[PDB]
């Protein structure tokens, strides 16, 4: 190579962990003003320009909060859920291609490797509410845990139709493999039960169960405070971003279009990025529509009517493959 | 429950209808379940509240409209010479709902009727407007302010001395709110 | 000193900008506290978001009577609202028990169970006059020395 | 009194005269779903009055401090897992002894306090306030004062719907609906703060009238909100009427029949959601009700559904009759014209004996009501509103005794909610419409 | 309010008053602000009567 | 005591006594209030209707004593030490002055013989200058002009100040407190107390806090305590090591200690104390405190020169220690071991 | 359970009972009233007492039978547990 | 209806003297019994005996009553306080204002002005 591998690695971290930090910040700026706008209100428009600073005095006036270790809280739990929340939420940006396999890792099975990260960072929901030893925030863990039994057969059973027709499991060949069509063509009922799957994978509203806060009074996070909160709430944040850039690889085309080098890799950020605001904004448009629904009732609409529906197109969309010669090579080409 | 005499026409119910005499076609029924059609419809009406203009104001750059009959902090007021208009008779004293008003009376150097003392608990009034009401020579009034909000509540417990001085700070409107809105007392 | 201002600057800004009042209401006073969140006001578009839990909030807003009865959780939800925090005490009830002073069963002032740092008057106070009270405290805020006054220690 | 030092007589009791249920056509156990197995003692091995006192359900304690509590509620809720066997509301938290302190003032100066009781819905408390003294006093209000306390009577029932029914969906997961609807009240608060001095407790409806004219412009300025609010009505329709998550989280919840609805002392939705076509300004009209047209909104089903239906039918027909009180608004004054009960006009108090020393007795002392008692209830926004006041014949009210309407239906919480969910309890108290100055006063 | 004993109530308790309050506050002989109050203590750290 | 107080300067003081809406007719100024001690002083007074005026640095940290007492009552200044106006303007309209400040370990600004000479020079110089009644000094116990301990020296001749200047000073020595925020049974639940020179077996009289506020309070109402000196001790005698262990026992936890040789351990306490901003309990002198033994100076008055007899620590552990309890064992009842 | 052992213990706490008129008067067939000088609310103590040292509870019907020494000890061998 | 509480008492008159002779004692034993139980719910820092010492003496100022119907309102009102309690719906603050932890002389009180 040209230069270290070290600062070719350190570089390339930081081109994807600080503008996508930058782009959690204004993801919460841009809902309150989102919803505001559809609320006949404006949204922050005096902490900086336009409210243009108003996620970092949220986050720098939490990190001068004083945190508090409840007494009847388990305290090393306590603070160990909110820490696993956060860096395994964020190790989902790690496996992104912002153009052909420019990834932090073009993994060959990144999309494993998305399932494993998103699931292991719930298990920091669950411990920090059960840590908390107080009844909301009891009753908020057990939530997050029956929502996980809701959605994560749902976005599996959702990906691997998307398997089916891509044969990689790694996710530049997925978006090379739309170079043919978007896979919201031939797949449309599963990019909307995906994109469902999504919302309540993420605990956004209508399905923000475990935090609600007409019902509970912060779920899980009722004892947390200052850092710890603040943990939480880039988790959230980050992982809708993540699931939103997800759907749009999977999808959308991901990075597809519709000095040199620069150039033409600026256009590959730009286009995945503005898929990606495209379906921020239908999060936000959601959360702004709907009523929360019932923990009882998001249970059995994943459980019949969801899983039910998948598993059909499991065994139809293969047969429809098989019967158009359509199975793709599953060596090494895109 | 219902009327005694002959019962409402019609008040009985028709027989429950069955699955099958619904008259929705399944193509219009199964459409709507599984495309969310209902909720689309929702999604689709905040769009249009999107490109609407928003409702806000800029406070403090911008204020909500108040009448002239708009009961704000209290004032005692004076004649066109400087005399002070209050004459003691207790009147407001009596009326008030929250005995939030002492006052305290005598004959002046000069043998005129005046208060020597007039305080209002600003912590126990309830802004009724029932005391300007009552008062025969207009001398207390609640004036259009409502920004005075303070460090301690002990600059909330209004003498004769600050209840004068804000008379003699806001006199301009006090008159103007009494001119727009004397006709109708 | 100019690098303990600005370190002053920095933090006081914050929590200016960041100003999360709990969502605890008792009576009337509330409602003219809610109209700040509503769209003529807006009170988002200064950073204000009424937060549920007192772990999260900077902010208290004693908005309405404190009965007897009430007055062990007002001051159960305050202690448990972490350091820096803040009481405003809007209306005539909370400030010195207002209308019903000579009742039986009322608190005859919140400060007498916790510390207040800005009284609105009004029963109700307008949504204007508790925003004008939210921002004398977003004042003192702006003129609290932090890093400075360790400096003095 | 005396007897009762020693033992005598037992005084008897409801469990005396129990009666045993004929067996010829007595047919189940249980005619109510509200206790089929839906309580306490349906799990577990032995009963809690012996050997179970050493035991608890999961017991939580939904507010004070809790949004859906709304305020100032204690709710001990006992889940068994996410179920409620058992609710307990513990009231009195914003209790202030409103019934004590108005023994201690003159009729007039008791009127503020009803501002201050159902506090979205001031004028209509104040309307029942000075209709019950209005007839302890005997007198007959003039025909401009029905009309402005009519319009302004239903002016306050669209301004406690929209509190009542968005925060209620607020409480669901809706939050865009609560916004919307608080422009429009915040317009309708602009009306209460040009006639009275006050955005909330306007002190406007009193015994004999109204305390002053409305101004000039007031007619028209209505008359314009009044032709955009029907868009207002059809946009929060637009969100919930239809959405399936809306209709599943009320449909089925919080369901009373219409017999146990009247036994359990529930009046307007809580009633004519089970069915009872009953409107007290239709029944016993007051005001100028009887000189308008309106329908009276009944559900069927006797669930949150059908009570939110209900409400939104309300709306418009408030809307309907608010129309007709702006066309038949009549001249004349706004107070009875004694000056012996009715404070004089400004203007002859500076210029005329008779009015000055009316106007000076009616600020002192009061005016004095006639002696006696009386139950007035009117129709309020959430419910049936009622007032007992007895009357010494002096100028202070010997007994005043506020029957407010959501008391009575936070006492049927229990037999409502026991066997729902968590969710379906913050349900159920947001369409039940509880405001706890009325219901601790 | 009143102190009227009800004969075969199930549950009947204070629905009004504080907890631990002592007194029927709508009787005539019973006066317009009580007998107590209450104030937060420093020395103590809670609330005392 | 009486409804009738008669102060050193003569003037009578007519009392109505309960509540704060009442007549105590007394106006101290508690310098040195917003610390430990400062609010048991405070509330005492302030609940019995008396003006105390509370000079004080920081505004957010003077908050909590306002609820004490009603409006008017407690007076807020805002001071410095090395403001001598702000000093005299706090001390001018009062009958009683109580010396509060102290600090254990040194500032960037302050030495402990700066802030207790100088201090209290100041503070004192102003109780003559008004001619104010009654001055209750607050020293330290041990506190001694010959000691070479820092704290116990300059608390030492700041008492001997006072008196050259004020004879009448009502000079008090309490022992190490124990209470609510103390620094005695809170540092040893705590988790940052690991470091340690002696192998905590120095010995002290500990003293309620609770009971030193009372003690100062009963003091201004006998005005024979003046020109006295006062040492506030408890009922027994405690190593460090038997009072943690009672808090062991109390808390459930077993707290553990690490023992530094004191050559070494005190070069590196002056560098934490010098190197971080805020009280880490570690310092040169609070080392050498450590390694010092409490005792009684004879011919000073008592708790029973004030009818007043201290309860014990143990009886206080309980009450103390109960948010330190981890939750397996919080339900449980008190020691009582 | 052991007869002698159920009587040892109630007698330390009977001596242990503040006032007692004398020690000395507890004997088996003793009874609280008419010689230990025991009045309605110190023999209900005493069954509160004995039934905490044996770590059992002792029912209102039964409670009230218990005016002696002799009838706590039999209703001690009845019951079960120890 | 709605469901009596976890202690709820029907309200119910004493039949005859030996009705509210038993009455008495059931309410004095179940009070003296929750004593251990009263001190850890509302953590109290003083032992046992002091608090089954005052509920000696609230029953002890009743104890000259010769009238049915005023034990009974007086066993009313233990019931109450007895759920209230048990239920854990009063708080520590309620408890302690439960326990108090004139002058003794007419020349001490002449003194002090009057106590
Ligand atoms: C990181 C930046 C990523 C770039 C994308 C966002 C660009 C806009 C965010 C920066 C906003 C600029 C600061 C500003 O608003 O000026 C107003 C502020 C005024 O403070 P203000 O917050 O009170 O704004 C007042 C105006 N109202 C009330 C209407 C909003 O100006 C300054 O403070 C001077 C600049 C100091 C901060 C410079 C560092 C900013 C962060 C790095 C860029
Ligand atoms: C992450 C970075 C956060 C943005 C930087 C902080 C913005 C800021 O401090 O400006 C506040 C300050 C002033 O804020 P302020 O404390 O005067 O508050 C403004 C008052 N209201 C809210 C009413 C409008 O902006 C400046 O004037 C510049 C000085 C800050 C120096 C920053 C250097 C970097
Ligand atoms: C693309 C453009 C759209 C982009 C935006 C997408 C919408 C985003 C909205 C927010 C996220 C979605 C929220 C879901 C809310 C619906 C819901 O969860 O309600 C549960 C509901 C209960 O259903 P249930 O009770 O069992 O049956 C009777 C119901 N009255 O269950 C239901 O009501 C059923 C919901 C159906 C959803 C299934 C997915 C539909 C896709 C087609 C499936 C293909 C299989 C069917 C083939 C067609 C057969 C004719
Ligand atoms: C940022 C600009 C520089 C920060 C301030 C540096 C000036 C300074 O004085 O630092 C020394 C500081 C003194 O700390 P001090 O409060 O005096 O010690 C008592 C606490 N035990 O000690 C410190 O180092 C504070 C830690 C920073
Ligand atoms: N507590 C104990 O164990 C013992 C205490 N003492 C003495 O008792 C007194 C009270 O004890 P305690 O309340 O626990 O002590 P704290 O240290 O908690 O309080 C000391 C007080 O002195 C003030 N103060 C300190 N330095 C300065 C300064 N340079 N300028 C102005 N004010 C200053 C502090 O104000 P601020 O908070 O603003 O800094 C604070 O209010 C002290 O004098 C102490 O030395 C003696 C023996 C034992
Ligand atoms: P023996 O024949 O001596 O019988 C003794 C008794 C007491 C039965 C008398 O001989 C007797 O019959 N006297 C009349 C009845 C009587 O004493 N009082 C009526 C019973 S009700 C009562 O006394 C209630 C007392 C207060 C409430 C209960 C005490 C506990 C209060 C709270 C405790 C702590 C809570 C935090
Ligand atoms: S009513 Fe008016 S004039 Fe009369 S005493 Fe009161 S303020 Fe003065
Ligand atoms: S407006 Fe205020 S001062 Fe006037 S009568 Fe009403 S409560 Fe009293
Ligand atoms: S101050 Fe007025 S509006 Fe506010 S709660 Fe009290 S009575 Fe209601």
């Amino acid at each position: 190579m040209s230069y270290s591998q070290t600062i070719n690695s350190l570089v390339e971290v930081v081109l994807v962990l600080v503008p996508s930090l930058v782009g959690i910040a204004y993801v919460t700026v841009g809902e309150r003003k989102t919803m505001g706008s559809m609320q006949r209100r404006l949204g922050p428009n005096a902490v900086g320009i336009y409210g243009l600073l108003q996620a970092f005095a949220d986050a720098l006036k939490l990190l001068l909060k004083e945190y508090v270790g409840p007494t009847q809280a388990n305290l090393v739990l306590f603070f160990l859920g909110p820490v696993i929340t956060l860096i395994f939420s964020l190790l989902g940006y790690a496996v992104i291609p912002y153009g052909p396999g420019l990834a932090v890792n073009d993994l060959s099975t990144g999309i494993l490797y998305m399932l494993a990260v998103s699931s292991l960072a719930t298990y920091g929901i669950l411990l920090a509410g059960w840590s908390a030893n107080s009844k909301y925030a009891f009753l908020g863990s057990l939530r997050s845990t029956a929502q996980l039994i809701s959605y994560e057969l749902v976005l599996s059973s959702s990906i691997l139709l998307v398997i089916m027709l891509s044969g990689s499991l790694s996710l530049t060949v997925i978006v090379e493999s739309q170079r043919a069509i978007w896979y919201i063509l031939p797949l449309l009922p599963v990019f909307i039960i995906f994109f469902i799957g999504s919302v309540a994978e993420t605990n956004r509203a209508p399905f923000d169960l475990a935090e609600a806060e007409s019902e509970l009074v912060s779920g899980f996070m009722t004892e947390h405070a200052a850092v710890i909160f603040v943990f939480f709430f880039l988790a959230e944040y980050g992982s809708i971003v993540l699931m939103c850039i997800l759907t749009s690889i999977l999808f959308l085309g991901g990075y597809l279009l519709i000095n040199a080098p620069t150039v033409e890799g600026s256009f590959y950020g730009l286009s995945l990025g503005v898929k990606t605001s495209i379906l921020i904004f239908v999060f936000i448009w959601t959360r702004a529509s709907f009523p929360r629904i019932r923990f009882d009732q998001l249970m059995s609409f994943c459980w019949t009517v969801l899983l039910p529906i998948l598993f059909a197109l499991i065994v139809l969309v293969p047969c429809i493959l098989y019967s158009f010669n359509i199975f793709p090579v599953n060596i090494s080409l895109l | 429950a219902t009327p005694a005499g002959p019962p409402p026409k019609n008040f009985r119910l028709p027989p429950p209808k069955n699955w099958d005499e619904e008259s929705e076609s399944t193509i219009d029924k199964v459409g709507k379940y599984f495309l969310m059609t209902e909720m689309l419809r929702g999604m689709y009406v905040l769009l249009e509240q999107f490109f609407r203009p928003p409702y806000t104001i800029y406070y403090p750059f911008e204020k909500g409209p108040i009448s002239p009959r708009f009961r704000g902090e209290h004032a005692l007021r004076r004649y066109p010479s400087g005399e002070e208009r209050c004459i003691a008779c207790k009147l407001c004293e009596a009326v008030c709902p929250a005995q939030a008003i002492t006052i305290e009376a005598e004959e002046r150097a000069d043998g005129s009727r005046r208060t020597t003392r007039y305080d209002i608990d600003m912590t126990k009034c309830i802004y009724c407007g029932f005391c300007q009401e009552s008062c025969p020579v207009d001398a207390i009034v609640e004036s259009p302010n409502a920004e005075y909000a303070t460090e301690t509540r002990e600059e909330l417990l209004y003498n004769k001395e600050k209840l004068l001085a804000n008379g003699d700070k806001w006199e301009p409107e006090l008159a103007a709110a009494i001119r727009a809105d004397a006709p109708y007392r | 000193q100019y690098a303990l201002t600005t370190l002053d600057i920095i933090t006081n800004w914050a929590r200016q900008g960041s100003f999360w009042p709990m969502t605890f209401g008792l009576a009337c006073c509330a409602v003219e506290m809610m109209h700040l969140s509503t769209p003529r006001y807006d009170q988002d578009r200064l950073g204000i978001i009424f937060r549920a839990s007192p772990r999260q909030s900077d902010v208290m807003i004693v908005a309405g009577t404190l009965t007897n009865k009430m007055a062990p959780a007002l001051r159960q939800v305050y202690d448990q609202m972490p350091d820096p925090r803040w009481v405003i005490s809007m209306g005539s009830c909370a400030n010195g028990g207002g209308y019903y002073h000579y009742s039986y069963s009322v608190v005859r002032g919140c400060d007498r169970i916790v510390p207040v740092d800005v009284y609105v008057p009004g029963c109700p106070p307008t949504s204007e006059a508790l925003m004008y009270g939210i921002f004398q405290l977003q004042r003192k805020m702006r003129n609290t020395k932090i890093t400075r006054m360790w400096y003095r220690k | 009194p005396q007897d009762g030092f020693q033992g005598t007589r037992l005084i008897p009791t409801g469990a005396d005269f129990q009666s045993p249920p004929d067996p010829f056509i007595d047919e189940g156990a249980r005619d109510n779903a509200a206790n089929y197995g839906v309580q306490k003692s349906r799990s577990g091995v032995d009963e809690d009055s012996v050997e179970g006192r050493k035991v608890r359900h999961y017991t939580v304690n939904f507010g004070p401090q809790h949004p859906a509590a709304h305020g100032v509620l204690r709710l001990i809720l006992e889940l068994n897992g996410e179920e409620i066997v058992r609710a307990d509301p513990h009231v009195g938290l914003l209790h202030r002894g409103t019934e004590k302190l108005c023994e201690y003032k003159t009729y007039m100066q008791a009127l503020p306090y009803f501002d201050r009781l159902d506090y979205v819905s001031m004028m209509t408390n104040e309307q029942v306030f000075s209709l019950a003294v209005e007839k302890l006093l005997n007198i007959e209000i003039p025909p401009r004062a029905k009309f402005i306390r009519t319009m302004f009577g239903e002016i306050t029932r669209i301004l406690n719907h929209l509190m009542s029914v968005l925060s209620h969906a607020m409480d669901v997961g809706a939050l865009t609906p609560f916004l919307w609807g608080f422009e429009e009240r915040e317009k309708l608060m602009e009306f209460y703060e040009r006639v009275s001095g006050a955005r909330l407790h306007a002190a406007y409806v009193r015994p004999g009238g109204v305390h002053q004219d409305i101004p000039v412009g007031l007619l028209d300025d209505i008359y314009q909100w009044a032709t955009q609010f029907g868009d207002r009505i059809d946009e929060t329709e637009e969100m919930l009427t239809d959405n399936r998550i809306w209709i599943n989280r009320l449909k089925g919840v919080g369901v009373v029949s219409a017999a146990d609805a009247l036994n359990l002392s529930f009046t307007g939705v809580m009633l004519r959601g089970s069915g009872v076509p009953w409107d007290v300004r239709k029944s016993s009209p007051y005001d100028a009700y009887d000189q308008v047209e309106f329908d009276v909104p009944v559900g069927i089903n006797g669930d949150c559904y059908d009570r939110y239906l209900c409400r939104m039918e309300e709306f418009r027909q408030s809307l309907r009759i608010i129309h007709q009180c702006l066309n038949k608004m009549p001249a004349g004054p706004v107070r009875y014209e004694d000056y012996k009960i009715t404070p004089p006009p400004r203007a002859a108090m500076k210029e005329n004996m008779e009015a000055l020393i009316h106007h000076f007795l009616l600020f002192t002392k009061g005016y004095a009501v006639p002696p006696g008692d009386t139950y007035t209830a009117i129709e309020a926004p959430k419910g049936e509103m009622g007032v007992y006041v007895v009357s010494d014949g002096s100028e202070r009210p010997y007994r005043v005794h506020i029957r407010a309407p959501g008391f009575a239906h936070l006492s049927g919480f229990d037999h409502i909610t026991r066997g729902h969910l968590l969710a379906d309890a913050v349900a159920v108290i947001g369409t039940m419409d509880l405001v706890f100055g009325e219901v601790d006063r | 309010m009143f102190g009227v004993l009800f004969v075969g109530h199930p549950d009947l308790r204070r629905i009004m008053t504080d907890y631990g309050f002592e007194g029927h506050p709508l009787r005539k002989d019973f006066p317009l602000t009580g007998y107590t109050e209450i104030r937060y203590d420093e020395e103590k750290k809670r609330i005392v009567v | 005591i009486s409804d009738i107080h008669i102060t050193r300067t003569g003037k009578p003081l007519i009392r109505i006594q309960g509540g704060r809406s009442s007549l105590g007719e007394h106006t101290a100024t508690v310098f040195g209030a917003t610390g430990q001690l400062g609010r048991y002083i405070v509330n005492r007074l302030a609940r019995q209707g008396c003006t105390v005026i509370v000079p004080y640095r920081e505004e957010m940290a003077k908050r909590h004593l306002k609820v004490s007492g009603d409006l008017g009552r407690v007076i807020f200044m805002e001071f410095d030490l090395r403001n001598t106006q702000s000093i005299e303007e706090s001390v001018r309209h009062s009958d009683v002055v109580y010396n509060l400040i102290g600090r254990d370990y040194p500032t960037k600004n302050f030495s402990l013989a700066d802030v207790h000479i100088e201090g209290t020079e100041r503070i004192v110089e102003a109780v003559a200058k008004y001619d104010v009644d009654r001055f209750i000094q607050v020293s330290t116990y041990n506190a001694n002009p010959d000691s070479t301990c820092e704290f116990f020296r300059t608390k030492g001749i700041a008492e001997k100040v006072a008196r050259h200047v004020f004879p009448e000073t009502t000079i008090v020595r309490p022992a190490p407190m124990f209470g609510f925020e103390d620094r005695l049974l809170l540092k040893l639940a705590s988790v940052t107390n690991l470091f340690t020179s002696n192998h905590m077996r120095e010995k002290f009289w500990p003293v309620h806090v609770n009971e030193v506020g009372e003690a100062l309070e009963r003091m201004l109402y006998d005005d024979s305590t003046a020109g006295q000196t006062f040492e506030l001790y408890g009922p027994r005698q405690y190593s460090m090591a038997q009072i943690a262990e009672l808090v062991d026992r109390e808390i459930y936890k077993k707290r553990r200690h690490i023992n530094l040789p004191k050559p070494i351990l005190q070069p590196l306490a002056e560098l934490i104390n010098r190197v971080l901003w805020w009280d880490t309990g570690l310092s040169r002198d609070q080392v050498e405190r450590e390694f010092h033994d409490q005792v009684i100076d004879p011919t000073a008055k008592t708790f029973k020169d004030l009818g007043m007899e201290p309860t014990d620590i143990s009886k206080w552990t309980y009450h103390y220690l109960l948010p330190y309890r981890p939750s397996t064992y919080y339900d449980l009842p008190p020691s009582t071991e | 359970l052991q007869k002698v052992e159920v009587y040892e213990r109630i007698k330390s706490l009977l001596a242990g009972f503040d006032k007692v008129n004398d020690p000395n008067n507890i004997t088996e067939t003793a009874h609280f009233a008419n010689d230990l000088g025991l009045d309605s609310l110190d023999t209900v103590e005493v069954v509160m007492a004995i039934e905490e040292e044996f770590s059992i509870e002792i029912p209102d019907k039964d409670a009230d039978q218990i005016h002696s020494v002799d009838k706590a000890i039999e209703y001690i061998l009845r019951q079960p547990d120890a | 209806a709605v469901q009596p509480t976890k202690f709820a008492v029907t309200v119910r008159q004493s039949r005859n003297w030996a009705d509210a002779k038993q009455r008495v004692i059931a309410a004095y034993r179940a009070w003296i019994r929750a004593a251990p139980e009263i001190q850890t719910m509302y953590s109290i820092p003083f032992p046992v005996s002091h608090i089954r010492t005052r509920i000696r003496q609230e029953f002890e100022r009743h104890r000259y009553v010769n009238k049915l119907n005023v034990v009974d309102v007086l066993l009313q009102q233990s019931n109450a306080d007895f759920q209230e309690t048990m239920n854990f719906w009063r708080q520590q603050s309620h408890v302690m204002a439960f326990f108090k932890e004139l002058p003794s002389n007419f020349i001490t009180g002449f003194l002090e002005g009057r106590n």
